[PDB]
């Protein structure tokens, strides 16, 4: 009978941030037959997953502040069913620390700016996290952020402070975050005291649910007769002019009426009063064609056409 | 050693050090590509340096800006080998295939 | 050998009509229309409104051409005479092409004394 | 047939007929490690063949997948436009180097 | 060349792109008392029920004896890949 062996020497070694690297070896017991071994790997916390492997390791990103647990198996496919060995797990334990002093309501914003030095990257990424203090921290407590994305690693120099000298919020003028990136943007914030440990608080943020589009330039808008032309600018984003969609709203400052028009063009005409004022803005965000729908874009700034 | 980082580099300098050497023959025909996106065309570009190689002497700076071209060519391989190594759920695949289609908007165009 | 005809779902659209509403705000009156949702919300829409006083016929009718627009207020009517309007609609994106949607249902207004 | 239409039609029925997509629980498909789509396209449309053998044969998903293989279709004419040319190796050369920089840069 | 039927020049089929594709055409009176006609679309074959309908065809009908149809044929969804091939088969066998 074929009996297929666990997998020996399963390690979780940290390599980075919000990142752990598994390693395994095939059993030297094992026999030693032509047969093309392959891997399952379940995660077990804190968001089960599981997926098929053939080589003996996988990068898996997750949030490490709860702890993280893994299991593996040696299993072999068969043209009728699946042979699978006893699991192997590891588990890393949580980081120390007296409850309750970790941080919360961490919110991580990221704009984009035009980089006019860098004849190789044109747009710029910043970011901004805001965060409250622990229930139980102590009035001493120093908190760090840290952010990573992709391979690149940075800790914080620019913070916000209240009365007590603790660390609210923080800014990244400058950051390695690819504006049309699509990966997994990890935030760690732990910290030090003299009187007792703060735990950290991890979270892994999608670029597309935190990029915060900014809002678009020279909205311009002219009356002919009873016609009126609205054209503006695209906001200032790596993605280009085809991976946007914009609002247009048109309220009359005499009768009160309001229009809201969708459109994925740049430009929107409209028939209106020639006896009325009205006031013209616009919204944008990165269409859920190109990236997964993310913030919109706050208003533009009024602009006033025509006369009463 | 080096990492797979500043091979590139390495490379590029060799190459722009020994331009006359390596196009000296006339009736040598190699393939090029001409689309844009030259992210697919790697086997290719490997095919034609391997060519390049069985036609130039190997003497000199050549014969390490060769072996400089079999050690970038192996990276390559490695990330080739690594989208079949994992298989995942339908629901990732599926947001994989979002991505991908996204990116097949955003360039690819 | 057979005959057979060709057609092509994506270059020979015709929309269903639209549904044209009026809208009394303030002194002035305005249109707007809606269309059945599609599948897709990426392709254009470019429609034709047409208002005619009841003493006009059709032909002589002011027609104004929108592009994805769904409102437009209608400038300063004559008192105390009936209007009529109506819509149609048709695609206006690359790679989606085709004929005139059939006119909405004229819907008419009374302009106050 | 316009390929931009046709991919945003495409992700367009992805996103609604998603469920059917997972009807069942236990089948696996090649996923890439990294995030470079366009390098192992191919394994992700040997995954989509896969997902085609084995899914429910009707409906709109069958209809969304020959997007999916129309899709397929230009990937492979733009996989042999690569090769099947000519040049005097200086230029193959100047596309070397072009090609070593963006990898260098781009990646 | 050969001489297209009169139900082929005076077909015209559109779509809503949502639910329905809408066709309209037309023959000849003349026509009729010898062989009926029945419109195919194609999967394999399939014939499409159709109406007759006195609210004109989307062309114009050489003859002026000319009888014209309206057909509908509902299916789920379309997409930009779409062709739709139509045909028209006699019904009996000449
Ligand atoms: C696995 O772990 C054992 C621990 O005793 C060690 O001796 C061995 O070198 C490790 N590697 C392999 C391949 O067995
Ligand atoms: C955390 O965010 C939630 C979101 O509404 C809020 O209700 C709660 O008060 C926040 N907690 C702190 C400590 O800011
Ligand atoms: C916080 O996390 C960083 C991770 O880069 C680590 O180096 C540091 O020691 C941790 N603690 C403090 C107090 O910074
Ligand atoms: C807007 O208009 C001003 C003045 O013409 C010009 O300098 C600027 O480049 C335009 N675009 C933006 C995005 O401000
Ligand atoms: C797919 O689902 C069916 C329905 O239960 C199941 O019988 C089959 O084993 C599944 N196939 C795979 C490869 O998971």
């Amino acid at each position: 009978k074929i009996s297929l062996l666990p997998p020996v020497n399963f390690t979780i070694k940290v390599t980075g941030l919000a990142q752990v690297l598994l390693q395994w070896k095939p059993n030297p017991d094992q026999e030693q037959r032509n047969v093309n071994l392959e891997y399952q790997v379940k995660i077990n916390a804190p968001k089960e997953d599981d997926y098929e492997t053939r080589i003996t390791e996988s990068k898996c990103v997750t949030i490490l502040h709860k702890g993280f647990s893994a299991s593996v198996r040696t299993i072999l496919q068969n043209d009728h069913s699946l042979l699978a060995s006893s699991w192997a797990s590891a588990e890393l334990h949580a980081p120390p620390g007296s409850p309750g002093t970790s941080i919360v309501n961490l919110t991580c914003t990221t704009n984009t700016t035009e980089d006019n030095y860098s004849r190789l990257r044109s747009y710029q990424v910043s970011l901004h996290c805001t965060w409250l203090v622990g229930t139980d921290a102590p009035e001493d407590t120093q908190y760090f952020l840290y952010y990573r994305y992709g391979s690149w690693t940075e800790e914080c120099q620019e913070y916000s402070k209240d009365t007590l000298g603790r660390n609210i919020a923080c800014w990244f003028p400058r950051t390695f975050i690819l504006s049309k990136g699509r990966d997994w943007l990890a935030v760690l914030v732990n910290g030090s005291s003299k009187h007792s440990a703060i735990r950290p608080f991890d979270q892994l943020f999608a670029l597309h649910a935190i990029d915060q589009i900014n809002p678009p330039l020279n909205v311009t808008a002219e009356i002919e007769g009873t016609r009126l032309s609205i054209q503006w600018e695209k906001p200032v984003s790596a993605f280009p002019i085809h991976c946007f969609d914009y609002e247009v709203k048109i309220h009359n400052t005499r009768n009160g009426y309001l229009q809201i028009e969708k459109l994925m063009t740049n430009a929107f005409i409209s028939i209106i009063d020639d006896l009325s004022k009205y006031d013209v803005q616009v919204r944008a965000a990165v269409s859920s064609m190109c990236r997964e729908a993310g913030l919109w874009s706050e208003w533009s700034q009024p602009i006033y056409v025509g006369n009463d | 050693e080096i990492p797979t980082s500043a091979l590139v580099k390495e490379t590029l300098a060799l190459l722009s050090t020994h331009r006359t050497l390596l196009i000296a023959n006339e009736t040598l025909r190699i393939p090029v590509p001409v689309h844009k996106n030259h992210q697919l065309c790697t086997e290719e570009i490997f095919q034609g340096i391997g060519t390049l190689e069985s036609q130039t002497v190997q003497g000199g700076t050549v014969e390490r800006l060769f072996k400089n071209l079999s050690l970038i060519k192996k990276y390559i391989d490695g990330q080739k080998k690594k989208c079949g190594e994992e298989r995942r759920r339908v629901n990732q695949f599926l947001d994989y295939l979002q991505e991908f289609l996204g990116v097949m908007n955003t360039e690819w165009i | 050998r057979r005959a057979e005809k060709h057609i092509k779902s994506s270059v020979n659209i015709q929309m269903a009509p639209p549904s044209l509403n009026v809208t009394k705000d303030g002194d002035s009156y305005s249109l707007r229309w809606e269309t059945m949702k599609m599948r897709y919300e990426h392709i254009d829409h470019t429609f034709e409104i047409q208002y005619r006083k009841d003493t006009a016929t059709w032909k002589d009718s002011k027609t104004e051409t929108l592009q994805n627009a769904h409102s437009m207020a209608l400038p300063a009517l004559e008192p105390s005479t009936r209007y009529w309007a109506r819509v149609r609609v048709r695609t206006s994106r690359t790679g989606y092409n085709g004929i005139w949607s059939e006119w909405s249902e004229a819907r008419s207004w009374d302009t106050e004394s």
